[PDB]
């Protein structure tokens, strides 16, 4: 069983110091802490390791208080790329010895501060002739929770961050879209609850 | 408590 | 590399007849040892010992011991690879 | 810091024998397999700290493993069952510091109780809207990956006949097509955002590519449908000038 | 007042009749509280004192998988000093291993020690420093290059001053009203005539805790024995001089401990 705890996901804008708090009541003597950074679709990876003394390398820093009962992940300022599963360990291994399980971490999404917002709902055409149509709710700032649509026959996917590098400019957007042919982008994100200067053109 | 593999239990002479 | 074993043989308590016969194995090395305790002479069955450790110096020490009630003679027999024979040591003081 | 995995997506159907591999070159005495699973993090099937030497770990049911060779860790599914669908992750690292562990990159398999549900995406591209032209001065083009299953494809975008990651968003996870139904195939969608001047020349290309992990040879097939191996599904535009 | 938490290891090959023989006892100044014996019929960590049942089931355990991987690193040990000595691969051979800290009643660490022993000679020991270590002879400088390039000082500097530290806190705060005490030795003094010119005078010293106490005779001829354990959790020691008939009045025996107020000055009654 899980002899750490630490909260199932936060949510941070890049920029940012972010820190994890791990707690870790039962932590034996012998026991040192292990915290590892999992990208998405990679494997988990070592970044830092202490038992009392403050650590700190160019990824993190670790903070242990006095009685070792908890301890801080602290990263620096951080970027979109930091996006990522911080799983928290207390341990021992050796050997047969394995007294070293990872639990299930803290999800970091990292947010897009973006600049100057410009929400909008568009309707985008099939290259090839109709077999759907797709509606795009873009430039909205980072705080907009897209919600899932009521309909059975409609698809409402999560927001996605987008970055063109060579413009300096990020931005939001999710896709709807339905074959159903009374499906307008007009009510299309009806389930969610979008700003009131939201562009909606003709 | 004996020293585990943190401070030298697998590390031979 | 071959160190003999330092023999003494002792009381817990003060020899008052009435109601722990001591013999005491150290200084020695390799660590491999032999120990009777004996009653006139003849071997003593039920004798406890110590974990095997050594001092600051690495000379192994043992404590064998069981339970005394004296009046007979009583002896400590030890070999150790530096003893030619066995070494037997007498009692008290 | 390299540790491998043989293989990348697997299909199975329930009752085979399924093999994982793992091999380090790192010489380290430690070799582990983790699944990991949503909301339950990573848990550790089996580990081996030297060769021949075997440990449980956690979760051992249903599987077995091989440590003939300290560089290889294999693990076996003796008899494939479908909650044995996961993420699977080996790990290895050295007696010395046995919790600074060297992830490899994963395995992703899906086990069936048959395969006819398994079919490959459909993909179609969506040209940016009139209106977010003349508006932002960008243009955003979408790619649909629709109906298929199991949920394991890659997309990518492919600009004049190179890839690219500029200006690019791709759902981090699908989307369940019947969510009512566990049997439900998936979509996916992506976006690639380019300035409204480059996507209005026509000498512009742009296609979104799916590579789709599905069956393979040796996998028997029945059904009317073409064999679901496998394969790429791309969808193209040119450049408009509207 | 001052403390100490000491492991002392000895793993013995016997090229034949299996591996080396590990066994392990840990004291807490001169209260020995825990053992291992590779040799057991069922090898585990065991409780040697009192104080140290109140662990659990998961101390025990975590202890013994540790013994059990020391052994081990121990068996490649013995296998590399028989290379370094160039020995025969039949004789058997002796690594002993002493570790542990030192504290004041500050409870902060004070010294720290970690040390080996090879055929019972000195082979290589962690300065006072923590960051360096003393070879004994050439065959130990490979272990100590060895330990150099891989930093080693700093793992057992880390255990010294944390685990060490807080284990041995753990120890004396359970076992404390039978660490801290204090046993004063009883003592006299014995005559014995050895001949019709001299005799025997023998200083006494019994009963008491810790071990370490001075006795001298007021030394070139000065019988001196070791120190040696009643059973109880206590000790015992004598000092002899041979000495003139009619002439005992010139001799003075001398005793040191702490469990004392009064350094203690003896004559013969």
């Amino acid at each position: 069983l899980a002899k750490t705890t630490q909260p199932i996901s936060m949510d941070s804008y890049e920029g940012q110091e972010v820190n994890i708090t791990c707690s870790h009541n039962n932590i034996a003597t012998n026991d040192y802490i292990t915290w590892y950074q999992q990208f998405p679709s990679q494997g988990p990876r070592f970044i830092i390791q202490g038992y009392k003394t403050k650590v700190t390398n160019e990824v993190a820093s670790l903070f242990i208080p006095a009685d070792r009962k908890s301890s801080t992940l602290s990263l620096p300022r951080v970027s979109l790329s930091d996006t990522a599963v911080y799983y928290c360990l207390v341990g021992e291994i050796l050997d047969n010895f394995n007294k070293f399980y990872f639990g299930s971490g803290t999800k970091l999404n990292v947010k897009p501060n973006i600049q100057n917002p410009d929400p909008a709902v568009y309707q985008l055409r099939d290259s090839k002739s109709s077999d759907k149509s797709v509606c795009l709710f873009t430039d909205f700032d980072s705080q907009t929770n897209v919600s899932q649509s009521k309909d059975s026959d409609v698809y409402i996917t999560d927001k996605c961050v987008l970055d063109m590098r060579s413009m300096d400019f990020k931005s939001n957007s999710a896709v709807a879209w339905s074959n159903k042919s009374d499906f307008a982008c007009a009510n299309a994100f009806n389930n969610s609850i979008i700003p009131e200067d939201t562009f909606f053109p003709s | 408590a004996p020293r585990g593999p943190h401070g030298g239990a697998a590390s031979g002479l | 590399i071959q160190r003999t074993p330092k023999i003494q043989v002792y009381s817990r308590h003060p020899a008052e007849n009435g109601k722990f016969l001591n013999c005491y194995v150290s200084g020695f090395h390799p660590s491999d040892i032999e120990v009777d305790l004996l009653k006139n002479g003849e071997r003593i069955e039920k004798v406890e010992h110590s974990d095997l450790s050594f001092s600051k110096d690495w000379s192994f020490y043992l404590l064998y011991y069981t339970e005394f009630t004296p009046t007979d003679e009583y002896a400590c027999r030890v070999n150790h690879v530096t003893l030619s024979q066995p070494k037997i040591v007498k009692w008290d003081r | 810091v390299k540790v491998t995995q043989s293989s990348r997506y697997l299909v199975k159907r329930t009752g085979e024998k399924v093999f994982l591999e793992c091999v380090q070159d790192m010489d380290h005495e430690n070799m582990f397999w983790y699944r990991q699973d949503p909301g339950l993090g990573l848990r550790l099937i089996y580990f081996s700290y030297d060769v021949k030497m075997k440990e449980k770990g956690d979760i051992p049911e249903g599987y077995s493993v091989s440590r003939e060779k300290k560089e290889r860790f294999s693990l076996i599914l003796e008899s494939a069952s479908t909650n044995q669908t996961s993420m699977y992750l080996c790990a290895s690292s050295q007696r010395q510091e046995g919790d600074t562990q060297y992830f490899g990159p994963g395995t992703r398999l899906t086990v069936l109780e048959d395969l006819k549900n398994v079919f490959p995406p459909e993909v179609a591209v969506f040209e940016p809207s009139e209106a977010e032209i003349s508006h932002t001065q960008k243009a955003t083009l979408v790619c649909l990956a629709t109906g298929f299953y199991p949920d394991h494809v890659e997309l990518s975008w492919w600009v004049n006949g190179k890839e690219v990651h500029s200006g690019v968003c791709t759902d981090p996870q699908p989307l369940k097509e019947q969510p009512a139904l566990n049997d439900s195939r998936y979509a996916l969608s992506s976006r690639l955002r380019v300035s409204a001047t480059f996507w209005q020349n026509p000498r512009n290309h742009f296609r979104c590519q799916v590579q789709f992990y599905g069956l393979s040879e040796n996998d028997e097939w029945t059904q009317d449908r073409a064999k679901p191996v496998t394969q790429i599904v791309s969808a193209e535009a040119w450049g408009r000038a509207d | 007042g001052s403390h100490s938490m000491r492991y002392f290891y000895t793993s013995v090959s016997r090229p034949g009749r299996g591996e080396p023989r590990f066994i392990s006892v840990g004291y807490v100044d001169d209260t020995q509280f825990v053992r291992f014996d590779s040799d057991a019929a069922s090898p585990r960590e065991e409780p040697r004192a009192p104080w140290i049942e109140q662990e659990g089931p998961e101390y025990w355990d975590r202890n013994t998988q540790i013994y059990k991987a020391q052994a081990q690193t121990d068996r490649e040990s013995l296998r590399n000093l028989r290379g370094y000595y160039n020995q025969s691969e039949a004789g058997s051979h002796t690594l002993q291993s002493m570790y542990g800290c030192d504290v004041g009643p500050d409870g902060r660490l004070l010294r720290g020690h970690d040390q080996y022993a090879y055929d019972g000679k000195d082979y290589i020991a962690l300065n006072e420093d923590l960051r360096s270590w003393t070879a004994a002879d050439t065959a130990a400088q490979i272990t100590q290059r060895k330990w150099e390039a891989a930093r080693e000082a700093e793992q057992r500097r880390a255990y010294l001053e944390g685990e060490c530290v807080e284990w041995l806190r753990r120890y004396l705060e359970n076992g404390k009203d039978k660490l801290e005490r204090a046993d004063p030795p009883k003592t006299h003094v014995t005559h014995h005539p050895i001949s019709d010119h001299e005799a025997t005078l023998r200083c006494w010293a019994l009963g008491f805790y810790p071990a370490e106490i001075t006795l001298t005779w007021q030394t070139q001829d000065t019988e001196l024995v070791e120190t040696r354990p009643a059973g109880d959790r206590t000790f015992q020691k004598w000092a002899a001089v041979v000495v003139p008939s009619g002439e005992e009045q010139r001799y003075t025996c001398h005793v040191q401990h702490e469990g004392l107020p009064k350094p203690l000055t003896l004559r013969w009654e």
